[PDB]
């Protein structure tokens, strides 16, 4: 008995209801609040240049073809009654392949209140479109947007708003940064128009502002590649007259930096400009490839100009290590400033 | 004309909810086999993949019909009219029919009420496998079946006479497996919400070592047996010395890692890696007898001499002693 | 080198069309955002204006409904069309490129900046 | 007879509205579910995530669907549970799932006479864990499974574990090849959000990483290598042809090695503790190469005191390594 | 007033015939494809692929859809596009393709007084263009995307380009990692089959590959190595050590180039531009040695000739390895 | 109403109609004409031993319960039609997970003659099994099978026939080629029975012809394997007193093949027995690793017995040219002609 | 030395059904695709019948549904029947094996070739 009451209200919403019509067609233009609750904020893929996010996706508006009188203010309904009604058509501009998740049911609810007023929101997962600048990889930050709003609908027929204040409408959970390299700072939210074959339509947009941790590549490739250029210059204090010591000592430093640099291009991520880390390893090789040439100089001022071969080690027992020592200066001032 | 009235008098009335004598007897159920091809064993994953032909066999006293036509050979378009058992595989991890060019579905009714019904599946079964003797061990990769709703008191299973059969087993894709046999059997499994006939199939490998002797046991004892060139070498060479002493180690350890790159991160020690721990110990052994020999160069020197004359005997026979007694155990276990 | 040379802008009589066009050379800025920035004499920098590369426009408040903005792809050229001007529009036009890091709302995120161009609004 | 069922369970669908969950407007309804957990595989440390696959089970009364006359639970075809309401369970950290469809849909419906309903289903899930790998690979995980209402809130629906700390089952029978399941826990609470109060139930496990066979065979190339830099020591410092040429290949054989170490482990960022050891060895033949340089500089004029060094570093060297595993292999052991 | 809308679209689909096309038994119907690419990615040489994302407009009108006393152009629900008729459009060189389905499918209907209708669709296509790789990294592209009607034939349908040369958009937007889009091209033709004579549109687009990503990767390198290898013609032939560790890590580093470049393209039969310069490059490093050992061959002999050679050598290397470079970049550029 | 008149031939045709008989059902045997159209014959992987293909997949019969009179012969209907009525349930024997495609709609069409005879082609994309046998890898050549026919109904209710001449059956596009590594030699066009549990099935067989190019492999297995082999070689000419000009040529060239045939395996196909490929890596291992021996033995024997070590190099300068002659020559004659 | 060693034949008189069987051994050639061949005295070869490892059976022209062939892939054999022998039949059948390229229905696609058995018919 305590059901038929509200089969009736149900069937009486539907009866004569078209869901082929947007509310107020022709008469005035429907508006949609929209707000985001990202449960969680996922890996961020730089081969790929694109991001993943799983969001509680809400939207409200209003419908007077379903307004009501009952026991009840509020229906908290089953999500196939969705399909009975007419809901907004909101895609993604930059989605690349989304998921709304169906188990083990469709993750869907509706709820209508005795005024028309709708409320439905979807759990979804979206990997969206991030371009990335890297000319200055590995200290590089970047602004992944999400913009999203109706594909059919233009903006004289539908227009989308927050719920709340701009900033209070996309709300983050603290347990859902599964970034591993990334640094999720913050967020901007905005709201702005395109212009298509098809009309103008409003989009809705939030940008996401994260920054690259820098700790693995210190580890992997910055530590051993400055080891490997104050290595080579131990070459200057072994005594000039051990040719065969400093020979091999000198070779086989350029050979370690030829290694450390091969295996440092393995995880650098396919562009086609030079990045802050090819700068590093290139002018660290110059280093490593002069104290060879210098040793040359030396080995060849031996027994002809004994005199003017000591001067030169004292003189490269102090430049070599002072430039080296600017060059990290003038590096490290250069990109984290930035 | 008159199939078609037969047809539309069977399912007039039917209801397809309900299983056959739903309340007098439970439902037997003759399951047939027909294993096209058992695909590779992917030992990571610990899964392997087969083709079947799955056949069930049932009577229905609905479906009982009076005419001179006897059985009526149908397409897959009335599958979905009458009631179908829901057996499901146990141990599946990935199962799907065959949907091109239509499904692979066959449904033929006899007029006493038999149904015949088939269709081909592709199934990725799981296989768990102990890989203390990999690769000199024998398998038996399951494969489970058995109603999911129904207890034993509604729907029980019973191989037929002929019920499991293979075509050709040597085009098949296995390739680091040679298969053996088949044994089905039936048991009972209790599970929370009842007691479930399951019906097992068991395909039996054996070891097929063709594969891991070019890959890892062959290098593995080319890179030992270089290492014994050092000890005809004169002891004044020490690039020429040292360079088989730390080249070999390197190229042991590359050896060792491409060892497990067809095992899963298993905890313990396959009996390949006992092969290539034990080599790796030889080509270190041959490094440290070097260095071992200018030890020796000045503290006794008559002693040295003789180093290299005990290397060239002790590093041969010793691996010639491992080998002996490593493929004797294994191999005759 | 990345130059923004502002091209247009003079003198109009308290209404009417100015469009104002910027020129970009030394770099590609297809995947950048081009915006137009405002600074009249001793108020402040104002945003205007701004286009990513999908199209997508943002309008300051004060200006909306007012300035069309346009870009030119294939010239790598952003343009900012000006009607219904009023004498509270006279200022310095700038144009500004960048990756809208922390808001393209923001000055600060434009590494690329013009040189002006003086709009005078006579009434 | 079994037209009797028939027409029983078509009065139960006449008049049942599926939009409308039981007791609407009423009092919550009761949720019991059990899980029996079948297979836990796939723990990926690249993806942050693992792959499980369960029979999930949910209990709950219907008065809608309540009979009489007929003493029987009966178990009606899967496909009948698309007219009946089901609760919109969902798990909140899920990546991927879907439910098995072989041969038929994975899914069990069972009326009883009082109204009550057990559905079942086989789902193979893709849960999301982070993972905390500084300790890698020593390290110990916690992998959660959250179950949920979506659209219902706590004054529709309630959740429990049906059968108290054993509606989990199957735990203890899941081998994994590099983990060890420690212990699972069952949690159940509430959870606000913005749209209101909803049920959450909560299943743990705690994963353990093994020490069997993969440390040796990443540490011991390490550490074979930081010894034998330990050989100069011992060769006079007036052969500085020998010295040098040992003491800076092992720098280069130990950047070899870790350059193809970065190939072979499972690509994470955050620096891990195989790393922070690595680095250690790295420095310690560093020092073994930069120890030589400084008495090639001295022993010309200090004879005696090039000597003491020498004699020295065979002591210190190994003792300051020592000290570096009994600090490493205690703070993470 | 909205009422009157649905009794308008109620007559419109009341004795509809989606069976039939418009104007059917008549003249053929016009429809015009508008194209906005949205982004172009994964242009992938080892698959012979690339991926294309587009809103894909077709445009054509339909006497059976003309309303009147309504002064709007009506957009309804997309569900509504699966009871009017639509072309049956497909792209013969599609690989897999699918059309968007988040929030709801991304699919625009979208009528008009006259009975005009608008059908566009969001799809992402995974197209295939073989590629001539005979000049790569320095070569160039052309992928096509071939647009068709499957059922009807020139008799019954028309493709055209709606607005000619700007029907595509997009185009200039698109910024690719390593290509640069030179140009684009549209062309209409009729393609003839054994069933009838099908309309085709064709969009081509031509791509010119960026070296700069390979200078660093695979050139670079290469000569480093090989300028290394000159180190040669500075060093006594005493120093073993220095020599035999130029050699090994010369080999290990090349097949570290090398493999890194095999395993990302396929197995092509012939010379690509890039090996004809890893050839080339091991040509001098394999003449090096080789004047290494005649000098030390005839060194005993004529030690004055043995010197004279390796001073030429210091420049004859140097200056003929310049010509090689200068003569293979003004041949493919 | 001029549309009407079509309208209400196909409401007839179906008025009655049942689709889950076949035609000519208890009076003859339904004939099945079928011809494939190879848009493109794709890549062919040997590590799954499959290939995959797109055809047009053309099938006609006749079914008189379709007959109909009106101002048009033949109705090219929407494939939305083929549903309804009975359409032949082929399936390919060796076919793997295959594809029908469905963008932007059904890639079906169906016609209907005024006979009853019936055009039902599709676009498939077929993967199907290949057997291999690569004991002559990688100059063997395969013929890869195309088997398809009924599921359901045994050759005594339905045969399958080729529309032309088997040989004509079949027609492969100009451009279609996508194969990278193999050449379409031709086809061959058959038919068949195959008998079962259920009966006897009349089944179509199809076999392409390839044969694998070489070029890949000579490029990156046999010259740098060849190379190797003469660089070993030169030690043979130095003097027996050069010890570090013959360790530098002894200790590269052993641990070049060393890397090559490691480096070669991961790419090799995985079977269970040896291929061309193996011998030649083994042969050519055992010149580079024999020549190793020569200089040790030969270094053995210096100081002591310097007239026997001064023998053994003369010896091997023509033995170990000429044998690896021998070996080529034996070796590419084995292969190449068969 | 790879042998097909055959057995079955003989001679029969006004017809009547008979069986030849084949054998091999070495390598198990179940991977290949084993036929029968009938070579009149004098005429030439002619191709029978072939069974490959899927168990699909073709058939030649003259004895399309007069004789049987099946495989026995267990003890890697084929068998052929003769039935209603007729005097044109007397000739003699090999035993053949091979992968079947270009075409199975062609002598020279099998690489191994039987002994030969001899079968006379007399009527
Ligand atoms: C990184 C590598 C580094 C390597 C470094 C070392 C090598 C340096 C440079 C080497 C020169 C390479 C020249 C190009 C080789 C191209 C190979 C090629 O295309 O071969 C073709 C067939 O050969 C040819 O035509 C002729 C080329 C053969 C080359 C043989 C070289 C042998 C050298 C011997 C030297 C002996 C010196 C003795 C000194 C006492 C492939 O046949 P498809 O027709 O494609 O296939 C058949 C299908 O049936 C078709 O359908
Ligand atoms: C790095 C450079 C590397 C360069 C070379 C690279 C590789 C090139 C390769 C060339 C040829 C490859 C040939 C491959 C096939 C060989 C045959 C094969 O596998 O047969 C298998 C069986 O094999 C084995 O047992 C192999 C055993 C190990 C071989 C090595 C043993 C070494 C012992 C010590 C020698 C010490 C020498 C000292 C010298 C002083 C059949 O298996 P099923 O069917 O299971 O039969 C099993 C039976 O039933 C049991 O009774
Ligand atoms: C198996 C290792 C052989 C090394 C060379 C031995 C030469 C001996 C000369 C008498």
């Amino acid at each position: 008995d305590n059901t038929t009451v509200f089969t009736r209200i149900l069937d009486r919403l539907l009866d004569g209801y078209d869901n082929r019509l947007r509310p107020g067609l022709g008469e005035r233009v429907t508006e949609v609040k929209t707000d985001i609750f990202v449960t969680s904020f996922g890996p961020v893929s730089d081969h790929d240049m694109e991001y993943t996010i799983d969001v509680f996706f809400r939207q409200s508006w209003k419908d007077e073809r379903l307004k009501f009188k009952g026991p009840m203010t509020v229906l908290r309904l089953n999500n196939l009654m969705a399909s009975k009604i007419w809901t907004p058509d909101t895609f993604f501009h930059n989605g690349k392949k989304s998921v709304a998740h169906n188990m083990t049911m469709p993750n869907k609810l509706l709820r209508i209140t005795e005024d028309g007023t709708l409320l439905y929101t979807m759990r979804l997962t979206v990997r969206a479109e991030c371009p990335m600048h890297l000319e200055d990889f590995p200290m590089d930050a970047h602004a992944c947007p999400l913009k999203f709003g109706s594909y059919a609908y233009t903006r004289a027929e539908v227009v989308y708003e927050w719920t709340r204040e701009p900033a209070r409408s996309v709300v983050v959970a603290e347990d859902g940064s599964r970034l591993n390299q990334y640094d999720l700072l913050g967020q901007t939210v905005d709201s702005g128009i395109v212009q298509s074959s098809t009309g103008e339509y409003v989009v809705m947009t939030t940008h996401f502002h994260l920054k690259r941790k820098i700790g693995y590549f210190v580890i992997q490739t910055y530590l051993p590649c400055i080891m490997t250029v104050i290595l080579s210059q131990v070459s200057f204090w072994l005594n000039r007259e051990s040719v065969p010591a400093r020979t091999v000592f000198g070779v086989t430093t350029v050979l370690t930096m030829t290694t450390l640099s091969i295996s440092a291009r393995n995880s650098l991520p396919k562009v086609a400009y030079a990045t802050a880390m090819d700068w590093f390893i290139a002018v660290c090789y110059a280093f490593v490839f002069s104290a060879l040439i210098e040793f040359a100089t030396v080995n060849y001022f031996t027994k002809s100009q004994p005199a003017r071969a000591a001067k030169i080690d004292r003189l490269s027992r102090i430049a070599f290590p002072l430039l080296f020592g600017i060059f990290n200066l003038v590096y490290w001032a250069t990109y984290l400033n930035r | 004309g008159d199939v078609t009235v037969i047809l539309n008098n069977l399912l007039e009335g039917y209801d397809n909810k309900l299983r056959p004598d739903i309340g007098v007897k439970p439902t037997l159920i003759h399951t047939d086999m027909y294993v096209n091809s058992i695909g590779p064993v992917n030992a990571i994953n610990m899964e392997y993949t087969i083709d079947i032909f799955f056949a069930q066999t049932w009577y229905d006293r609905r479906l009982k019909f009076n005419s001179t036509i006897k059985v009526l050979r149908l397409n897959s378009n009335m599958v979905g009219k009458i009631w179908i058992p829901d057996t499901f595989f146990r141990n599946s991890k990935k199962a799907d029919a065959h949907w091109i060019t239509t499904p692979n579905r066959m449904l033929r009714i006899w007029n006493d009420g038999r149904v015949l019904y088939t269709l081909r599946l592709t199934i990725d079964a799981e296989c768990q496998l102990q890989l203390h003797n990999f690769p000199m061990d024998e398998h038996s990769c399951p494969l489970e079946f058995s109603s999911y709703g129904y207890p034993r008191e509604e729907i029980v299973y019973q191989w037929k006479r002929s019920s499991v059969e293979v075509g050709d087993t040597r085009s098949w894709r296995l390739y680091q497996f040679s298969f053996v046999g088949l044994r089905n059997t039936t048991e009972v499994v209790k599970t929370t919400s009842g007691d479930y006939v399951v019906m097992s199939v068991y395909f039996d490998l054996s070891r097929r070592m063709g594969y891991f002797t070019i890959q890892t046991y062959i290098p593995c004892t080319l890179i030992v047996v270089l290492s014994w060139v050092s000890f005809w070498i004169n002891k004044d060479a020490v690039p020429a010395r040292t360079s088989l002493g730390i080249t070999t180690v390197l190229t042991m350890t590359t050896l060792s890692t491409i060892a497990r790159k067809s095992l899963p991160k298993v905890s313990y020690v396959t009996a390949m890696d006992l092969f290539v721990s034990v080599c790796f110990i030889f080509v270190f052994s041959a490094l440290v007898e070097y260095g071992t020999l200018h030890y020796f160069v000045s503290s006794q020197p008559a002693r040295a001499a003789k180093m290299d004359s005990y290397a060239r005997i002790f590093f041969p026979t010793a691996f010639c002693l491992f080998n002996l007694v490593y493929w004797v155990s294994y191999l005759y276990l | 080198q990345v130059q923004l040379q502002e091209s247009g802008g003079g003198l109009v009589q308290a209404g009417g069309s100015l469009r104002v066009s910027c020129a970009a050379s030394g770099r590609t800025f297809t995947t950048y955002i081009m915006a137009w920035f405002r600074q009249a004499p001793g108020k402040e920098r104002e945003f205007l204006a701004a286009m990513d590369q999908g199209r997508i426009q943002y309008y300051g408040d004060s200006v909306r409904g007012r300035f069309t903005i346009s870009r030119d792809y294939a010239k790598n050229s952003v343009d900012l069309q000006l009607d219904g001007l009023r004498p509270e529009d006279t200022a310095v036009y700038y144009c500004a490129a960048g990756a809208g890091f922390w808001g393209l709302r923001t000055a600060s995120s434009y590494h690329y900046w013009g040189q002006g161009t003086q709009v005078t609004v006579s009434s | 007879n079994m037209s009797f069922v028939k027409e029983t369970v078509d009065k139960l669908l006449k008049g049942y509205d599926i939009r409308l969950r039981p007791d609407f407007g009423g009092p919550p309804v009761c949720v019991g579910m059990n899980i029996d957990i079948a297979s836990i595989d796939m723990v990926s440390e690249v993806n942050m995530d693992y792959t499980l696959t369960m029979y999930f089970q949910q209990y709950w009364r219907d008065k809608r669907l309540a009979y009489s006359g007929i003493p029987l639970n009966l178990t009606l075809d899967n496909r009948v549970a698309d007219q009946l309401w089901v609760p919109d369970t969902y798990f909140l950290n899920d990546k991927k799932s879907f439910v098995h469809g072989v041969t038929v849909k994975n899914r069990m419906i069972r009326l009883h006479p009082d109204g009550t309903v057990l559905y079942g289903l086989r789902i193979t899930t893709t849960a999301a864990c982070m993972m905390d790998l500084r300790r890698y690979p020593l390290d110990e995980q916690n992998c959660t499974l959250e179950i949920e209402s979506y659209g219902y809130t706590t004054d529709d629906i309630e959740f429990y574990w049906r059968g108290g700390d054993k509606a989990v089952t199957g735990v203890e029978r899941i081998e994994l090849p590099q983990f060890s399941i420690v212990e699972h826990r069952l949690v159940s609470r509430n959870v606000v959000f913005a749209t209101g109060a909803y049920p959450r139930l909560s299943l743990s496990f705690r994963l353990k990483r093994n020490i069997g066979y993969f440390i040796l065979q990443t540490y011991m190339p390490s550490i074979l290598i930081t010894i034998l830099s330990w050989v100069s020591f011992w060769i006079n410092y007036d052969a500085s042809a020998a010295r040098v040429a040992l003491g800076i290949t092992t720098v280069l054989t130990m950047t070899t090695i870790n350059t193809h170490l970065r190939e072979t482990l499972p690509k994470i960022p955050y620096v891990k503790a195989i790393d922070m050891y690595l680095m250690g060895c790295f420095v310690f033949v560093f020092l073994a190469l930069l120890e030589y340089a400084f008495v090639n500089y001295i022993f010309f004029s200090q004879p005696a005191r090039a000597a003491a060094i020498d004699r020295w570093s065979r002591i210190v060297f190994p003792f300051t390594f020592s000290l570096f595993n009994l600090v490493y292999w205690l703070y993470y052991v």
